[PDB]
DNA sequence: ATGTATATATGTGACACGTGCCTGGAGACTAGGGAGTAATCCCCTTGGCGGTTAAAACGCGGGGGACAGCGCGTACGTGCGTTTAAGCGGTGCTAGAGCTGTCTACGACCAATTGAGCGGCCTCGGCACCGGGATTCTCCA
DNA sequence: TGGAGAATCCCGGTGCCGAGGCCGCTCAATTGGTCGTAGACAGCTCTAGCACCGCTTAAACGCACGTACGCGCTGTCCCCCGCGTTTTAACCGCCAAGGGGATTACTCCCTAGTCTCCAGGCACGTGTCACATATATACAT
């Protein structure tokens, strides 16, 4: 009566973001990767955040705790506030 | 009807001039609730931060399939191997 | 009357506030004299210098009007400040068109 | 009735710096938060080298010169050399 | 003709309100005779000389039926349905309007989803006469604000046909008014005038002598609202029974354990380490009606394939359940048909896992299929050789309007917060033609949340005096 | 006399047990000042720099070599090439 | 030359502490280069830090503090 | 009189770490237990550390501890491997490790 | 004179190993060691009370500096540590 | 089978104890101002429904890369003999790195004004679609 | 080179909404006095890099030589690509109520100063040890 919410990033849209960066070809076995990346990726940045939020004695994520979050790991995001 | 091998081109040159997002919003905020689950109970996300994590999770993907593309292309090839990738993190030191 | 420290200068940027902004992050105990106006100078010719590029690369597609993707374009075509923003990702920004010549049909 | 809190921008000094580089071309609203953020991480920067250089030297005191060498460390090639220059100029005018 | 006298007099009021030229809201109960008098009422206002063109606005599931009465009413008169996909809605926005000035100009019947998707093509080439809705039931908490953009332009007149409007919600007559007389904005802008202390009372029949200015606010609340509210009666059976049930200890033992939420530390040790919990439960009251309703609803902590324990302890976590197996079986023998009415889909798989025990086949409307329901219908339902005993709705889902009836008892397993849900439901339930008894029945619990749930809803409900 | 092949992996368990400096000190504090030279002139340099400064390249040079190595071993190879070392430099963000 | 000073012994040897096989007769030059634009690069950062405090004489703590800018943190001398 | 190290159980010092924290304006205020909680993780690093290293140095049978030995301690552990990962020691030297298509057959 | 963690850290080895020696290159490699930690969470820790618009350093911003800086479980053994010395010293 | 890498006996420059002096951590009075507490109010949340329209899934043929085996050539690893410069010890020499001592001048702090910057509304020109209409782009021939 | 079906910007209208420009407060930005301590300048002393010469002895260079691996070729197979049907979920609205963080008011107790003072941290002298040179066994061609 579920979905896997790992499977919710299907094919098509990795062959559109393989597609941007480039890609003539793509093999049928680079799927798993790709999400297994994308899991341990959003899993350290989600780490960082929620420790944020955890700090300031509240519940609900801000945007900044998350450009903060990513400001630690070096990637800098501009647009949203910092 | 068309020789493969044009669509691929014609979707690279469209794929590039173009400012959206290509994944769906709905199923990646309910990838990060529940990634978000295991380690805090009961959290709220606003939708600054979802919109912010999502594109920073498209740039890296598309830094990494840049990368591994480069990698493919250095062993005489067109088509894109997991070991590629994982050669890619290996000297980016991700792993 | 009273004139500002900023139109003594010559600059665009205000002087005062940078001062305030100095003092009110307790980077030292003491600050100088002329610091804030050095600061506000640097600030001011880094934006004329992004703006110039920003504003030529928009005039450059027909367009009277600044969006993000003509400033990753003016970021991503300079030496200088793709080596100062080589880290940073613009939000609606894109990817810098590049193809190999290897995927080139022939 | 304060509807919000006050926010200090460079909103209009851009407007002016823009207006005084290109007599004829406009900004969208998305840009300049993109500017804004720009400048303060720039601000941040090249405070937190000159604060981290004073510690280091043992001073008690930022002068230009602490921040010459903030630039000189902070902005590679040219722009280094070129920021140097117009910085230099109005410090003059503002001492003499 | 096939019209009654009631119905002429509903025409004559229309006629003589358009005399004094004031938009209409018309709240009669019958619903077919709402429609054929509009009807009668257009023909009287077409066959004058007038030229003006019209509007119908109604649901989608009734568009066609609207079809069938200008085909049962008079063939020469024509209409246009301008309901159609993408492809062809270009191709019908100028076959029939080729000019603004003509000697014969088409009736336009649309949607709801068709008035507030792609809407401003209609404003920008054409002014309308006469504009009138068909249900009054999508215009409270003022969000379809694609009204004014109509009322930009100036729409002559509007008539809005409502089934109830009291829902007894707050500010109803004030954003029903201000959609047909906005006129008045700043005197409705204060409720307390209207307010009084009979509104907020503890008794039983709302009737308090000790209590002031009741009988004037009360009779100034009707006389102002009659000339606007007209309500016609027919005349110028139903059995409601409430059974509570007694909690048992095991459910009682869930809800003080579940008080204090302690329930993640004892079944800590039960569930296997490193899975981890699907979440603290964050809402008190929709917690509660699952608890009281069935505790095997809060079963999303566990993880099994459809794995549901054993039908003949089944019984034990609830006395509501106990309760209806004693009496559908107590039912049996009365050789009658039952519905069972539900909110929650779940509820409703519970059920359904539960007959498909028991060995009685069932029919069941979720709203999971699309345009099976009248198959659904036809094939062992309905039918004097059908063997199907058990009939399961969802009070929000749409069924379809069976003047046979062949289902004489209705069963409520949980109740609504809203009567008028409850209305329809008991429209579904009996309708013209049989004679039989409907004693409707109702499940509920003692001394628990949802008793309170109960009360609210009834005092909901008792404001149906002071409006006529 | 023997094989080709043995000597290499000798000298490969060798020098990889023995903490010691490789670059002769002499030659490299010359090329040291003959690069100070360029940008500020009569400098003067304390030991434990260009101490410091060799050990540092070695680390660096080191860390280079062992990527270039993988990057040579990924494309079924045993030699080096210049186009390998370019590659990891590419990836890495040297560049 | 003072740039043919690192010869090709050392060259090798620092191949072979990094486990290299076998190796072409092409990548010295490559290698000098890095070399030199690395040195470059610290050499750089050392004199500005040198300067900055009205100094002549380069100490090991401004190649430390030099290398740490770089995110090389190196260990042993102080810093 | 006692200190402030002895009635914690310490072996740091701390009113040296009070001192370097009011030396440096790292705030305006300080706390009250704030430089024993700094004591006491930078006792627990440095006790970890001494216990790395003199396994690695026990195991290799000596009695003195060299860079080398740090070296091994530190590149053999993951979690001091992801904390150092970008320092280098001098006179470490590198962690043998030979892959397995240079082995002859 | 020079500040350094010499005698501590011997303190700490005599307590840890009782028959092992150190040689007098490892201690400067510590001492930098110990000092580049330090540096990090009074750096970590200064930010962060900036961030938060707050005048004061407490102990659970160290805290949270700790759970930032130190990762894996590392960090969680650090902080049972640090708390159970803090609650001798006030109690 | 025959020529090279790992285990045991006797001699030597840095460490674990001891003396000495000397600025700072700790015990004690007194301010003060920042970290702790209840009232409004507007966005999330939970289980449902209706309805539309692009998007994803499945299948099927097909042609064009991936891959393995094979052969040739020719650059790189190994060994021996000849220069050569680095490592070392010892000496002479002078710029410059710290280290005190004294003056003076420019930032900190506090009263006292006062005119720019941040909110709110008027008023429209560059940018987003529809709809032809030339203009090329790849796939046969 | 020549057709042929098919993408693809160019030139027009047609609106229309965020950018550019008006008020009304209000609060930090800028003057004037006054104090006080850090930076600038001047000397003074010791030390440690910069030349410089003779010895000598490991190491770099040069040159044969011979062989193993890298690169180009051919044949086969199998696996992604492109196009057409066919379901299906995202997006958008709408109940029905609560609740919970984003903001605003008021008290007390933990931290900053000043003022003293004495065991614990850094400089100078002793006993006592983990690597250098000589004799004995286990593997590759």
């Amino acid at each position: 009566v579920l979905r896997d919410n790992i499977q919710g990033i299907t094919k098509p849209a990795i062959r559109r973001l393989a597609r941007r960066g480039g890609v003539k070809r793509i093999s049928g076995l680079i799927y798993e990767e790709t999400r297994g990346v994308l899991k341990v990726f959003l899993e350290n940045v989600i780490r960082d955040a929620v420790t944020y939020t955890e700090h300031a004695k509240r519940k609900t994520v801000t945007a900044m705790d998350v450009v903060y979050a990513l400001k630690r790991q070096g990637r800098t995001l501009y647009g949203f506030g910092g | 009807r068309y020789r493969p091998g044009t669509v691929a081109l014609r979707e690279i040159r469209k794929y590039q001039k173009s400012t959206e997002l290509l994944i769906r919003k709905l199923p990646f905020q309910r990838l990060v609730r529940e990634i978000a689950q295991d380690f805090k109970t009961d959290l709220r996300f606003q939708s600054h931060a979802v919109l912010a994590l999502q594109e920073a999770a498209e740039a890296y993907l598309v830094g990494l399939f840049e990368d591994t593309n480069l990698c493919a292309i250095h062993a005489k090839r067109v088509t894109i191997m997991p070991k590629d990738i994982q050669l890619a993190r290996r000297i980016r030191g991700e792993r | 009357k009273s004139v500002s420290k900023s139109m003594k200068a010559g600059l665009q940027f205000p002087v005062g506030r940078i001062t305030r902004f100095l003092k009110k992050g307790r980077y030292a105990q003491r600050l100088g004299g002329g610091a804030p106006v050095y600061m506000a100078a640097v600030l001011e010719y880094l934006a004329a210098e992004v703006l110039e590029l920003a504003g030529n690369a928009a005039r450059d597609n027909k367009k009277s009007r600044i969006i993000p993707r003509h400033l990753l374009l003016a970021i991503r075509n300079d030496e200088e400040l793709g080596k100062l923003l080589s880290g940073v990702t613009i939000a609606h920004g894109g990817v810098l068109p590049n193809i190999n010549s290897v995927l080139l049909p022939k | 009735k304060m509807k919000k809190k006050s926010v200090e921008t460079y909103k209009i000094y851009i407007f002016k710096v823009l207006k005084q580089v290109h007599p004829d071309i406009g900004i969208s609203s998305k840009a300049m938060g993109i500017m804004n953020s720009f400048i303060n991480d720039i601000f941040e920067k090249l405070a937190s080298e000159s604060s981290k250089l004073a510690r280091y030297n043992k001073k008690p005191t930022i002068t230009s010169r602490e921040i010459q060498t903030a630039v000189r460390l902070v902005l590679p090639g040219e722009l280094a050399k070129h920021a140097v220059s117009e910085g230099t100029k109005a410090v003059t005018k503002f001492t003499s | 003709g096939q019209l009654k006298s009631y119905q002429l007099k509903g025409v004559k009021w229309l006629i003589s309100l358009w005399q004094n030229g004031l938009n209409g809201i018309l709240a009669d109960q019958m619903g077919l005779g709402k429609t054929i008098q509009t009807i009668g009422f257009l023909s009287h206002l077409k066959g004058n000389g007038l030229d003006g063109p019209y509007l119908v606005i109604a649901p989608l599931s009734t568009l066609s039926n609207w079809f069938n009465e200008i085909a049962r009413f008079t063939p020469s008169i024509n209409a246009i349905i301008y309901h159609g996909d993408k492809n062809q809605r270009d191709e019908l926005r100028r076959k029939h309007m080729p000019k603004t000035v003509g000697p014969k100009f088409p009736i336009v019947i649309t949607s709801y989803e068709v008035a507030m998707n792609d809407a401003k093509r209609i404003l920008r080439h054409y002014p309308w006469k006469y504009v009138v809705i068909d249900e009054g039931h999508r215009l409270k908490n003022h969000k379809c604000k694609l009204l004014r953009e109509l009322k930009h332009l100036k729409m002559d007149n509007k008539l809005l046909l409502t089934g109830t409007p009291l829902q007894n919600n707050l500010s109803e007559l004030w954003s029903l008014l201000n959609f047909i007389l906005p006129d008045i904005f700043t005197s409705h802008d204060e409720f307390e005038s209207w307010f009084d202390f009979s509104e907020k009372n503890k008794n039983e029949a709302t009737k308090e002598e000790e209590e002031k200015r009741r009988a004037q606010v009360v009779s100034k609340l009707h006389g102002i609202l009659r000339p606007f509210i007209l309500r016609r009666m027919k005349c110028d059976r139903k059995k409601e029974i409430i059974m509570y049930a007694t909690m048992t200890d095991h459910q009682k033992k869930f809800q003080e354990h579940l008080v204090n939420n302690t329930l993640e530390a004892h079944l800590g040790e039960n569930a296997i380490r490193g899975q981890g919990w699907k979440g603290k439960l964050n809402n008190l009251v929709i917690q509660l009606r699952k608890n009281c309703n069935h505790p095997d609803l809060l079963q999303g902590q566990i993880d099994g394939s459809y794995l549901y324990p054993p039908v003949e302890e089944i019984v034990g976590q609830c006395g509501k359940f106990r309760l209806l197996e004693r009496l559908l079986v107590r039912l049996f023998a009365n050789n009658h048909k039952v519905l069972i009415f539900s909110q929650w889909t779940k509820l409703l798989d519970i059920m359904d896992y539960y007959f498909s025990e028991k060995g009685f086949e069932v029919c069941r409307i979720d709203g999971s299929v699309k345009l099976d329901e009248r198959r659904r219908q036809i094939k062992d339902f309905s039918d004097e050789k059908s063997s199907c005993s058990i009939f399961l709705l969802s009070t929000r889902a749409g069924g379809l309007g069976i003047n046979l009836t062949a289902a004489d008892t209705c069963i409520l397993y949980d109740s609504d917060w809203n009567p008028q849900m409850d209305l329809q439901a008991m429209d579904r339930c009996h309708r013209i033609g049989q004679t039989k008894p409907v004693h409707v029945y109702r499940l509920s619990t003692a001394q628990s949340i949802e008793t309170r749930v109960l009360k609210r809803a009834y005092s909901k409900l008792k404001l149906e005096h002071v409006v006529i």
